[PDB]
RNA sequence: GAUAACCGCUGAAAGCAUCUAAGCGGGAAACCUCUUCCAAGACCAGGCUUCUCACCCUCUAGGAGGGAUAAGGCCCCCCG
RNA sequence: ACCUCGAUGUCGGCUCGUCGCAUCCUGGGGCUGGAGCAGGUCCCAAGGGUUGGGCUGUUCGCCCAUUAAAGCGGCACGCGAGCUGGGUUUAGAACGUCGUGAGACAGUUCGGUCUCUAUCCGCCGCGCGCGUCAGAAGCUUGAGGAAACCUGUCCCUAGU
């Protein structure tokens, strides 16, 4: 997990999505698995 | 001169609201009001002519919002590191009259008179209440339109 | 305000309609009638809610 | 259920193991009680068992204690106190009247025993608290005992509730947990419990299961 | 929306009762019960299919809509067919056997690995590496076959532990 | 028992996907219980019981004032 | 340069602590260029714990044995009406240096008075009074507080 303000898709993979109020980056890869905070 | 009470003036009456479904916030509002005596004329600041109120159903209150989880009562025992906290959902589930009960002091005066005030709210967490025999009024919580 | 909320008027809107029916009863004496004569400022209510506009919330 | 009686220290002795290792034990007069009375949820809201222990003349015995006593039907006694159980089954085990002895336990369970430690009068920060004090040399100014600083500065300008300082010590309710009952006497109604228990000699005790290796 | 607009078809072997918001459906492996969000609508086609509706599209209603209409058709799909999650065991020396109403497995640690099966759901083993999961509620279903997943860490190493039947896990390679 | 990070189940809005938007679960020496002690001056001053449950006088016939008692208690006394 | 110069005593040590988490250990996790052991990094977590010595007035730092670890900070760089007084920073004396000199030196050296019977708040303990709708006594409920909360090694599972 990646916890920082600024959260990037890094891949074509990653698609981004709102939990819990959280910014949060869901993929495949567990590489690019992060979070905002 | 302007009326004063005098000593036999003062004559009391027995309300009973019902907290189901209600928010707390207008319910001690109300309650607070009748408690004073604000909707007397013959109201005096230095004088308790306010009427008892009982409070049934106090644990089916209602709370809008995460207020359940997130809203906190706050107690300091005076140790140091003595302050302990519970959410008013937590505070529900153990002392369901002490939701309702904070609210309403909270809004009365924090005077003497106010603590002497205290003594005419009764607040219970069932349908139920001992005071049969003192033959309470239902008040249901109105607004006069303008 | 307490008497006027009993006769199901508020105070700010009972000022407003005795105003406009033009009775110059100053608010001594009105609380001295809210206490000592209900019957006499239950009247005053009368005459005040009926000088009242039809639309309060209108313009003008 | 928890099973307890009342008694009175006797005094602190030495046995041998079959293993032939030593144990100190504190005798303990697990005397003969009588159920007084029975507290139960529908009275008074929970569920315990009061106990009588030790002799009395009834001279003694004011009128309103010897009341309470003749309407349960026992003679008198010094010493009255609950033991407090979870549940009504375990009320239902004891009758007004009933006489328990120390045999209601076996040798190697495990008892807390609940006593009033000895008395300490006014005593001072090292022996109440178990503060270093000071150097007994090298200059230090008549501090060898004192308990030094108690506070910050002007920030909080006050002493906290709970600084520990000089005070009457002692005398206190104290339960000792988890000690082993060596031996039951039966014929001379007496525990042998392996370790220390508070109070002097000649106090009342009472032993109870515990309730952390019961 | 797109979702909720299609309607459910209801077998002649399946019998719903609707009851205001309360939802009853029965049929042969079963009843279930289910509960409508207040906003959404649900009606029933006499022909025999399932008509999920909403009062708005505000967003809301739009998202309950659809929703609903999945909740009732996998409720229908229970009683029908019941829900079977196929899962399969690998590496050496670990194992499953049913004991009764619970399974036991033996995934390389001291002790074995107990789980008592909840009420309405069962096992089945077919081999000592490979067995099932079964029951009427899709949601029960799914639980105890995710907490039967994570019975172990995941191993990309080895490719040790509990999968599903078709599970394609991430490896890697450990050259040291 | 309720949770943190975290792991999820069942799923739309958005025909796919998503731990979440409706709902349902795992999850730590922190938190609430649990263990020990204080505690009804807890002024909402609590509860279960037991004992004494009794008498004279004065003011005026209102409320008080005084004296003598019961259960019990204190002081003195022998002590810890 | 805003309070205090009709006075708010300093560094270090000692005693006693109390709070924050930006966590040193112990507890829970994600990702690893994580095979395993052992790590790297990030997230959550403040309940408890967090050694004794050599040198220096020292803080700091270096070192010697240990440890699960030898955390970082706030509180007048916490704490001198609680202690110390080695350093600094009065008066003596000396060296180097500067000055014609009297003298001077964030240069050095040896020596050099640490006052106070606690009124108020605060804190630790202990009584007296009155109250809790008659006067008393035994046993109690617990709203609400306080205390406690650390961790190792070895042996099995397994030389798996
Ligand atoms: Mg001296
Ligand atoms: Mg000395
Ligand atoms: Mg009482
Ligand atoms: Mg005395
Ligand atoms: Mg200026
Ligand atoms: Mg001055
Ligand atoms: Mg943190
Ligand atoms: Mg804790
Ligand atoms: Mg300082
Ligand atoms: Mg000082
Ligand atoms: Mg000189
Ligand atoms: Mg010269
Ligand atoms: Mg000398
Ligand atoms: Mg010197
Ligand atoms: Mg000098
Ligand atoms: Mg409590
Ligand atoms: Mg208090
Ligand atoms: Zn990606």
């Amino acid at each position: 997990m990646k916890v920082n303000p600024s959260v990037k898709p890094i891949c074509d993979k990653c698609r981004v999505i709102r939990r819990h109020g959280r910014v949060m980056v869901i993929c495949s890869d567990p590489r690019h698995k992060q979070r905002q905070g | 001169p302007t009326y004063t009470p005098k000593a036999g003036d003062t004559t009391r009456s027995w309300y009973v609201i019902d907290a189901s479904d209600v928010v707390l916030g207008r319910l001690a509002s109300a309650a607070a009001t009748l408690l004073r005596g604000k909707h007397k004329p013959t109201f005096t600041p230095n004088v308790d002519g306010g009427d008892f109120v009982i409070v049934i159903n106090a644990d089916k209150i209602a709370v809008s919002g995460d207020k359940l989880t997130k809203k906190f009562a706050y107690r300091h025992s005076g140790y140091p590191g003595g302050l302990r906290k519970r959410t008013i959902g937590e505070l529900l589930e153990k002392h369901p009259t002490r939701v309702v009960e904070n609210a309403i002091i909270g809004m009365l005066p924090h005077n003497k008179l106010g603590r002497q005030i205290q003594k005419k709210l009764k607040v219970y967490a069932g349908p139920d209440h001992p005071h049969a025999a003192q033959q309470p009024i239902p008040f249901e919580i109105k607004q006069v339109a303008q | 305000n307490a008497a006027a909320r009993a006769n199901d008027i508020t105070y700010n809107r009972l000022i407003q309609g005795l105003k406009a029916a033009g009775v110059e009863v100053d608010r001594k004496n009105l609380a001295e009638l809210a206490v000592s004569d209900p019957a006499a400022f239950t009247a005053l209510v009368d005459v005040a809610r009926a000088a009242l506009p039809e639309d309060v919330n209108a313009p003008s | 259920a928890r099973k307890g009686i009342l008694g009175t220290k006797l005094g602190m002795t030495q046995v041998f193991d079959e293993n032939n290792k030593v144990v100190p034990v504190t005798v303990v007069k697990a005397g003969p009680n009588v159920v007084t009375r029975i507290r139960t949820t529908e009275r008074d809201g929970y569920s315990a068992v009061q106990l009588a222990y030790g002799e009395i003349s009834p001279r003694k015995v004011i009128k309103p204690v010897a009341g309470q006593f003749a309407a349960a039907g026992v003679n008198p006694r010094r010493h009255v106190a609950e033991l407090r159980l979870d549940d009504e089954a375990a009320v239902a085990e004891y009758e007004v009247g009933q006489e328990l002895t120390a045999e209601i336990f076996s040798d190697g369970a495990y008892v807390d025993v609940t006593g009033t430690s000895k008395g300490k009068g006014f005593a001072g920060t090292m022996k109440r608290h178990g503060f270093r004090g000071q150097g007994a040399a090298h200059g230090a100014q008549a501090v060898h005992r004192r308990p030094g600083s108690i506070g910050g500065c002007a920030t909080p300008g006050r002493v906290f509730k709970g600084t520990r300082m000089s005070g009457r010590m002692g005398n206190d309710r104290v339960t000792t947990q988890n000690l082993k009952v060596h031996k039951v006497d039966a014929e001379n109604g007496v525990l042998l419990i392996k370790g220390a228990i508070p109070g002097r000699n000649g106090g009342l005790v009472v032993v109870r299961s515990a309730i952390k290796r019961g | 929306s797109r979702i909720g607009k299609q309607p459910v078809p209801v077998p002649s072997g399946v019998d719903v009762t609707i009851n205001g918001q309360n939802l009853s459906v029965k049929g042969p492996k079963g009843t279930l019960t289910l509960d409508v969000a207040e906003p959404i609508s649900v009606s029933r086609a006499e022909d025999g299919a399932i008509v999920v509706t909403r009062p708005d599209d505000e967003r809301r209603s739009r998202s309950l809509h659809g929703l609903s209409r999945t909740l009732i058709a996998n409720l229908v799909t229970g009683v029908t067919e019941g829900y079977t999650q196929k899962m399969e065991i690998f590496g050496v020396g670990y194992r499953v056997q049913l004991k009764g109403q619970n399974l036991e497995f033996a995934l390389g640690y001291s002790h074995p690995v107990l789980i008592e099966a909840p009420e309405g759901i069962t096992f089945a083993v077919e081999s000592p590496t490979k067995f099932s999961v079964s029951g009427i509620d899709k949601q029960k279903v799914g639980q105890i076959s995710a907490v039967i997943r994570r019975l172990r860490r995941p191993d990309p190493y080895k490719g040790k532990g509990v999968r599903y039947e078709g599970e394609q896990i991430r490896r890697k390679v450990g050259k040291t």
